This record gives structure tokens, C-alpha cells and sequence, in this order.
């Protein structure tokens, strides 16, 4: 069931995870300057918690080419808060702090509608 | 020259008093963490915003002393003509101007307000 296809960037899983924790670097070493340019609640060790879990969101990803996308968004999204394109609201977005987590198990979620 | 001072006093209290006055006037509001950020055309300022010192205008300021000061050289011309001797006085602002020219017209040559930055 394979196929033999063009690369993107990354010719093997090493070298993915490689460009990968390139992306991790700039994202850890970026952190503070985001604290100070952008005047939003968030501190230093949550915006790191977040980038940890925010790595874990998709641990098992396993093609070479979906991960060498992953990092591509990622090298994006870096550099628009490299530099201060985006905004307040754009960076706090990951928490999503709008919305009350829903209810779960079942019993409230019965009592509270589909 | 006193009634002059006294009179600037005065305007100035009186200025202060209605700008004071002015102050107590303008109904307030419950201060905002946003309405007391710099315009930015309304997307975030960027860092500190100090701009670079790296620049002319300290370079046309100069230049606004040496001319600055050479007028006061020359503003005294007006009152001097009438006492002073002729040949002297003649000679010695004709030179003052002419020197000036050159200065000038030496420097367009130079041209440098026409830095490449
Ligand atoms: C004189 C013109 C006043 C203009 C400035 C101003 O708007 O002052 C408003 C203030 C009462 O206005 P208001 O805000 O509606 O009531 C108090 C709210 N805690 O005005 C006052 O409280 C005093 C007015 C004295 C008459």
C-alpha cells in the first residue's frame, strides 16, 4: 500500500523530527520577548506549559509529510510572533478563555441538552 | 521691561487658571488598560518606539548654528552705519556676505543635502 511519491522537506522520520525540534527551539527561546511585546495575562511558565501540550496535541503522527507540514505551520506561526504581526487576541487564542469547558459525562450532558 | 514680566505672569496664571478650569470641566471616566495606548492606526504599538538617533537632523541644526550665530554677527550692521567709518564698515560686511556665498554655493557644489542616506 505504498506509494512512490515527491518529498516536501524531510526525506526520513529523523530529519523530521530533526526540522521539528528546530521549530521547538525558536518557540522556547521566543516565549519571554512574547511576554513582554504583547501586554497579556499570560506568564512565562504557562506559555511554556502550553507549548509543551500544544506539541502533545498530535504525538502520533506518523507520515514523514503530514509531520514536515505540522512544521511549516509552525515556522509560520512563529515568525508572525517573531515579529508582532499578530495581536493580543490573536496569541492568547490557544486558550480559548470564552468558553466554559462543556459538560462530559453523560448525566450532564442529558440534563443539558445535545 | 518689569511691566513686561509682570504681564507674562499674569497671562500665564490666567492661562493655567482656564486650562485648570478646563480640567475640572471635562467630565471623567473609569480609566480603560486600552484608551491609554499610543495610536498605532489601532494595531499594537511594536517595541519601546524610541526612534533611532542614527540621523541628520543634528546636521541641519548644526547648520542652523553656524548661521544662527553669523546672524548675530551682522544684526548690529544697523545701528553701527551711521557712526562707524565707512571704509571699514563697507568692506568689512561686504565681506561677511561674500564669504557666505561662496560658503554656500562651494557647498552645493558639494551638495550634500543630497546624502545617499
Ligand atoms: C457644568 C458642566 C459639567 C460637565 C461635566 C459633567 O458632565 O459633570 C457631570 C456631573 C454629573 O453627571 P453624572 O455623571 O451623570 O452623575 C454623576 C455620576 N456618578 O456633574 C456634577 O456632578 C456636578 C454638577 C453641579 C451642578
Amino acid at each position: 500500500a505504498v506509494q512512490q511519491v515527491r518529498p516536501i522537506l524531510s526525506v526520513d522520520r529523523e530529519e523530521a523530527r530533526k526540522r521539528a525540534l528546530n521549530l521547538y527551539k525558536a518557540w522556547y527561546r521566543q516565549i519571554p520577548y512574547i511576554v513582554m511585546d504583547y501586554d497579556i495575562p499570560m506568564t512565562v511558565e504557562q506559555c511554556r506549559d502550553k507549548l509543551r501540550e500544544e506539541f502533545v496535541k498530535h504525538r502520533n503522527v506518523t507520515d514523514i509529510r503530514v509531520i514536515d507540514m505540522l512544521v511549516i505551520k509552525g515556522q509560520m506561526e512563529l515568525k508572525e510572533s517573531v515579529e508582532i504581526w499578530k495581536q493580543k487576541g490573536h496569541i492568547m487564542r490557544y486558550w480559548k478563555e470564552s468558553q466554559d469547558p462543556k459538560p462530559t459525562d453523560f448525566l450532564s450532558k442529558f440534563i443539558q441538552g445535545v | 521691561m518689569f511691566s513686561i514680566i509682570f504681564i507674562a505672569l499674569l497671562i500665564l496664571l490666567i492661562t493655567t487658571i482656564v486650562m485648570f478650569l478646563a480640567s475640572i470641566l471635562s467630565k471623567k471616566a473609569l480609566i480603560d488598560r486600552e484608551k491609554s495606548s499610543p495610536f498605532e492606526c489601532g494595531f499594537d504599538p511594536k517595541s519601546s518606539s524610541r526612534l533611532p538617533f542614527s540621523l541628520r537632523f543634528f546636521l541641519i541644526t548644526i547648520i542652523f548654528l553656524i548661521f544662527d550665530v553669523e546672524i548675530a554677527l551682522i544684526l548690529p550692521m544697523i545701528i553701527i552705519m551711521k557712526y562707524s567709518n565707512i571704509m571699514i564698515w563697507t568692506i568689512t560686511s561686504i565681506i561677511f556676505i561674500l564669504i557666505l556665498l561662496i560658503g554656500l554655493y562651494h557647498e552645493w557644489n558639494q551638495g550634500m543635502l543630497n546624502w545617499s542616506n
